[PDB]
């Protein structure tokens, strides 16, 4: 009925080592959001983190110049169904 | 065994009605469920009814109001969910409408067992 | 939708059942905060704290399942109208004092219930 | 299980005129008592008022000088199962 899936997912400012990243809110309870990375074309471990369900950005640090990232978030929310659930991922592609 | 049977008739209404209305309504205003609300003041407003009609009606079969008050009223309105709702609200820091929706749900439900109180008392 | 209405049915049923026998047999006992239907409260709060730490943890089962225990179970054996006519008629007996306590008392132990279920579950996986 | 019905109702005071009843509140919720009281001998019309729940004495006045009266206490109260109903009564004589 209605998407817990986050929206407009996209990296708002950016520095050679560090991303600022924000989402639109889905119309659901979020209790947190869970932030994935990790280099694209695998290779590397994919890292996470979570987030409170009130922010809607997130700073992902410590990455290297010059390398395509893969970042995905997906939520952890209250449904009346479902009780706690998590989302399907919304992802993006960002080369620092 | 009688009376088991009123219980259930009951309650498998009551049940039946807050799921249809839940699934229905719940998502459409997340940070206090009104399917869940409605529920709740629906059941408030049907036990303040039954509360001043069975006082005037001494005589009634108490499967009747078996039937609606701990069948229907018991079966239709709901904590358990109201406690899953606001811990949620809780796990996601939002305090202001976790409170809301405690103070709305008792409140409302009160209120609405004084109208339809009220009202038949009134109406008598 | 019709195997979903005997969950809600069938779980709703059983809720439902206990919920008269505990109260009809425990609440005369101690009138200003009758127990019974408080400990439908607090033992609906349990279990669906422990549903919400369960269910997630187990994306790929049956929503028949759980359809019977939180809207039919839970849903069932707790009640919301039944405290407010014991509140409004403490609230009529000029009994203010225990209209307010079985109000928190409802309230905030429904809670600590369901944070109870959903930790003891969370913290044992 | 539990009586709707209280106990010893009793004349803790009187006048010529009046009494003063006090009975012990029955194990429920009892939301209003009702007292009755009129003439033991013949059929002067019985009267009644309620007291709220809270209290359990109530005076009764305006009464005529050397007169036997039954008076009568009975409950509207709430239990789980009949939600709001009347107690049978309790019933002592007395005459002024
Ligand atoms: C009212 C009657 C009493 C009933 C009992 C209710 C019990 C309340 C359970 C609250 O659960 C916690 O809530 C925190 C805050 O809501 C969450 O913190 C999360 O959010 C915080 C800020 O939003 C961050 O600081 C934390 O690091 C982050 O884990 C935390 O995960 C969660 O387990
Ligand atoms: C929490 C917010 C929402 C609340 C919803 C509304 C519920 C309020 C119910 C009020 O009911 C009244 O309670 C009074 C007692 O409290 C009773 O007075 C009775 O008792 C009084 C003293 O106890 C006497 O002064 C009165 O004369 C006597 O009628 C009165 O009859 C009764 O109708
Ligand atoms: C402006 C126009 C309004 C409409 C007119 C209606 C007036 C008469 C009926 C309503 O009476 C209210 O509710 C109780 C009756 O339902 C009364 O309590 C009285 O009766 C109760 C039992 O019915 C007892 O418990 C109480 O002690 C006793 O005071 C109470 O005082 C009064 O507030
Ligand atoms: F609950
Ligand atoms: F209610
Ligand atoms: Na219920």
């Amino acid at each position: 009925s209605v998407s817990s899936v986050p929206t407009k997912l996209e990296v708002v400012a950016a520095t050679p080592t560090s991303l600022l990243i924000s989402w639109d809110a889905p119309a659901v309870t979020v209790v947190h959001y869970v932030i994935t990375y990790g280099e694209t074309g695998g290779n590397s471990p994919v890292q996470e983190f979570t987030v409170p369900g009130s922010k809607s950005t997130a700073t992902i640090s410590g990455l290297k110049p010059g390398v395509d990232y893969t970042i995905t978030v997906y939520t952890m929310y209250y449904s009346y169904s479902d009780l706690y659930s998590y989302s399907s991922p919304i992802s993006i592609n960002y080369r620092t | 065994i009688k009376s088991l049977f009123a219980v259930i008739i009951g309650g498998s209404v009551g049940c039946t009605l807050r799921w249809l209305l839940s699934t229905k309504f719940n998502s459409l205003f997340p940070n206090l469920p009104p399917g869940t609300l409605v529920v709740n003041l629906l059941a408030g407003l049907i036990i303040g009814t039954a509360l001043a009609y069975f006082l005037r009606q001494p005589h009634l079969d108490p499967f009747w109001k078996l039937m609606i008050t701990t069948g229907l009223c018991g079966g239709l309105s709901t904590f358990s969910t109201i406690s899953v709702e606001v811990f949620a609200l809780l796990q996601a820091g939002n305090y202001i409408w976790a409170l809301t929706s405690v103070l709305v749900h008792v409140i409302g439900s009160l209120i609405m067992t004084a109208l339809g109180f009220f009202i038949i008392t009134i109406l008598f």
